[PDB]
């Protein structure tokens, strides 16, 4: 289990940006949350990633990722502060070759259409794998500001939420090789610009499954392995109790 | 102890009179240079007592006797007060650079880049003004006051252990790379007027570069230059 | 509050030989080590004491003195002892010390008889103080400071020229330097006529050196002569 | 034996510019390397020297200087770091007068044609003794840079690899007099701008035989003494093992 | 660290992955495998003299 | 015993193979067996001990 930046990412003090008691728990905290993720085929090119934003996946239900009573606790508290623990499985047989890169990317906008707002659930099914184009390498698709008719719109050539695709192994990562393992185990603590961020609008981590070596299998052999994942928050600290988000 | 090597070379002396940049420079292209190459010549002071030509380390020293019109003349520098008292082969010291203006009430600024690095040669458009990329950097760009003098002490930065006063090997392969050390320099400086490129003037402002060798250490006793009998 | 400082009259003055440091610009540099190089010149009096060849007019000058077989009552060679004299321009005494202003010590002429092995004879080595007329006669050479060099076991004689001067130091680039003329005269005289064996060449050659004594000291570095480079 | 700058030039640590084990030895290290050198006659003027570059002599075989399995070790290692030990013999009889100056000059380009690249083996036989002209005194023959057609070629008047011919006795030297000795014995350690220089392109020392007094002998007596030498590296440290140099 | 030559004549060294014995790949398993390369630094890797960077990542 | 000249330099590979169905010929087929690399260095005489690998205590 690839722990991140500490020996124990479960250790977490309550936030110092609150005056109330944090809701440290909810009705099922020792259970996982399993969701689908798109299958990996031969036509997937190199570096074609697929991002699962946390906790952006519990809300939009990316791949049937039902949050149970964690989404219904996240909607009833304003500030949320947890460390994640993902587990991507993919049934790599002996008959496959290739290597996924499962990482937990801090603070990126990879679920954002390089041309608009936020992605839907149908548009995650049409493309199935986000190709590493010039936009995602240069960060040219994090959402541009509406400057207005007064200012002449500048030629946006760079944005600091890029992916350098050759450097994704700096993150907490395990390579899902064809002949070492079949599943990864990443456990990350809380990070953020504040001691606790918001609930509806935070993206402090991002599960990221990137194809480093394209899948090749013989015809008639085992075909097209499915990718699952299992997100589970470790020691959350919910602050600011209010009613359900509108 | 006035013959002390740490005492004798520990004093300021002239190296080169370089021209002050007024735009984003083009660093002089390496030898040989064909005609028609648009570049900026003589604006860079390769900080070395060894002979230079076109701000690059040279084998010999060469001045001009009858500088006629055809061709571009080359800023060749030499430390005259060094080699007449350099009866040794190797010389490691920490350089102290002082850049004195040769223009009445000049506001200049002195860049630098280490031994082995290179000049950053482009410009970014800040506020519809071409501000070049030598206003910024992780290397010292000291700024002078209006009519002031830039002074700082540079360390022995080069990847050679010492600077060969006399060198006999070959840096690259042979056939006219004999006696030409590649990494014998404390770096290179250059003066630039801290205004953007649309405020480029027409006059060609010079500046002078002094040198003090702090903590001089010399090895391997060798000769002194031949004095004629005429 | 602020410390009230009154700046002096030499404010904002860059003096070349100021015995003090300046601001470091690119500090925290670990230089590569130089423990491997042998022979570090700490002091340039380690090379004035190394015997180097002299020159003699007979730009093709001659380090030796030919010895004609004609016995004669006049010096075989007699050059003045002045460190600006052109028999010292390409030594390491007269090339280090010319770039200074004052000296004090004993020039040490090392002889070397380069003739055949079975030569037998004596030489007289008369240093004279600066007199109004140069001594020529061997009788005028005996009355000065002399030492008789035999071609016996001594095929190499180091005649220490004394330091006799009305001042503690001497002007090291000056023809006169003192009362009327030319600071002294070393003079190698032949004393007995030299027996050279037949079927061994006549007219041998004596090779002269010029080192400095152990008490040789220099003072006041001056800006050198840059006319070695033209 | 004129040791240079130390009591023991055999003492030499391994270089601090390597991470591999140095090849400290080879198959015959306690043997000399004898080569011819041109004979000294009456027509040789004063200061007419003759340079033997080290290890430039083991490669070009200047005067039959066969390097055995030292040249075949120098060609199979990149960085080389040794201190030399030369021994020039010349059978000066009682019937000769004159004095050679055998020195070990640090870092000079005396094998270089004051008008081109590097000397051949035929051109070392044509001239037999390099006359001390104005070029070798002013250093005006170390190889000029090809500036190109753009820069006007400057009048090269000086170069720091000169010989001041009256000051060559500052180097490690012994005078091969006609009536004190018949052979010299110079032993020098390693020097260089780096803790170890290259192998194919280094000239850290140079054996230098300079005529101080011109040879004179009676006719019918012993004529024209030959000059031999014997180079032998003391404690080499070969780094960077690779195949034979091309 | 930004120089093509850096040293004597050319190119500072050459890593080279050679295949030694011919590779036995089993049938009904794909031919032409892929070897994935990384580039880390050793524990004794040290750097010196910060310079002004290349700002051409932004165009 | 290498009876060539003294300044020869090179390496030799000395591959003993167990009894296989076809004799090994390729140098790649020789590296996979029991080998030892004999250089023409100090070793101008190499004694390659051929092992005893047999399904019986003695051999005909």
């Amino acid at each position: 289990v690839l722990c991140a930046y500490v020996e124990d990412p479960t250790k977490s003090d309550p936030p110092s940006s609150s005056t109330d008691q944090p809701t440290t728990t909810f009705t099922a905290i020792d259970r996982w949350y399993t969701g689908r993720l798109n299958s990996w085929t031969k036509a997937v090119k190199t570096f074609s990633f697929q991002a699962v934003p946390l906790p952006g996946a519990f809300l939009s239900r990316q791949g049937g990722l039902n949050g149970g009573a964690f989404t219904a606790t996240l909607h009833r508290h304003f500030l949320m502060k947890c460390g994640w623990q993902v587990q991507v499985q993919c049934n790599l047989t002996q008959f496959h070759q290739g290597a996924l890169l499962v990482a937990m990317v801090p603070e990126t906008t990879l679920d954002v259409k390089p041309d608009g707002k936020a992605k839907s659930l149908q548009e995650l099914n049409e493309e199935q794998w986000v190709e590493m184009s010039d936009d995602y390498r240069t960060g040219k698709n994090m959402p541009f500001q509406s400057l207005g008719t007064y200012y002449r719109p500048p030629n946006w050539t760079w944005g600091p939420n890029f992916i350098n695709p050759y450097q994704v192994t700096v993150f907490p990562h395990q390579i899902l090789n064809a002949r070492t393992s079949t599943s990864v185990d990443i456990n990350v603590p809380y990070i953020g610009e504040t001691p606790t961020q918001s609930s509806e609008t935070q993206n402090s981590w991002t599960l990221l499954v990137m194809v480093l070596v394209p899948l090749d299998y013989k015809e008639g052999a085992t075909t097209d392995p499915e990718i699952t994942f299992s997100v589970r928050p470790t020691s959350p600290y919910f602050n600011g109790l209010r009613n359900r988000y509108t | 102890n006035h013959t002390n090597v740490k005492f004798l070379f520990d004093r300021s002396r002239l190296l080169n009179v370089i021209k002050v940049l007024e735009k984003d420079a083009v660093f002089p292209r390496p030898f040989p240079t064909a005609t028609g190459t648009q570049q900026d010549d003589g604006y860079f002071c390769l900080l070395t007592p060894r002979p230079t030509v076109a701000s690059r380390p040279a084998t010999r020293f060469g001045l001009y006797v009858s500088p006629s019109d055809s061709g571009v003349l080359a800023n060749t520098s030499l430390d005259f007060n060094f080699y007449s008292l350099a009866c040794f082969t190797y010389f490691r010291s920490d350089l102290e650079v002082t850049v004195v203006s040769l223009e009445p009430d000049l506001e200049f600024a002195v860049g630098w880049f280490p031994s082995g690095s290179e000049y950053q040669a482009s410009s970014f458009v800040y506020d519809q003004l071409h501000v070049p990329y030598h206003f910024t950097g992780r290397t010292p760009r000291a700024f002078a006051s209006k009519g002031g003098k830039v002074s700082f002490v540079l360390p022995w930065n080069s990847v050679s252990s010492v600077l060969p006063v006399r060198w006999g090997g070959a840096s690259k392969l042979s056939s006219a790379t004999r006696g030409l050390p590649a990494h014998a320099d404390w770096g290179t400086i250059y003066a630039f007027i801290p205004r953007p490129n649309e405020k480029k003037s027409t006059a060609v402002k010079h500046v002078a570069v002094y040198i003090r060798y702090k903590n001089a250490r010399a090895w391997c006793p060798s000769m002194l230059p031949f004095r004629s009998y005429k | 509050g602020p410390i009230p400082t009154a700046p002096r009259e030499n404010s904002l003055m860059f003096l070349s030989t100021t015995p003090d440091d300046t601001v470091p610009a690119y500090g925290n540099v670990r230089t590569p080590p130089v423990n491997y190089l042998p022979g570090e010149i700490t002091d340039l009096l380690q090379l004035a004491r190394i015997p180097t060849l002299m020159a003699f007019g007979r730009d093709a000058y001659v380090p030796y003195v030919a010895v004609p077989t004609q016995f004669d009552d006049k010096p075989l060679i007699s050059f003045p002892i002045t460190l600006s004299d052109p028999v010292y321009q390409n030594t390491l005494v007269g090339a280090i010390s010319s770039n200074f202003a004052n000296y004090r010590g004993c020039i040490q002429i090392t002889l070397t008889f380069c003739g055949p092995m079975m030569a037998r004879g004596k030489f007289l080595l008369s240093y004279s103080p600066p007199n109004g007329t140069q001594p020529q006669t061997l009788s005028e050479a005996m009355q000065c400071t002399y030492s008789i060099w035999d071609i016996g076991l001594n095929s190499s004689w180091t005649f220490v020229i004394p330091y006799i001067s009305p001042s503690d130091y001497r002007e090291t680039r000056a023809i006169t330097n003192s009362v009327y003329s030319a600071d002294g005269w070393f003079s190698l005289h032949k004393l007995t006529k030299i027996t050279l064996p037949p079927d061994c060449p006549q007219s041998p050659c004596i090779l002269f050196f010029a080192s400095a004594g152990e008490d040789y000291t220099l003072r006041l570095p001056v800006d050198c002569n840059p006319s070695y480079v033209f």
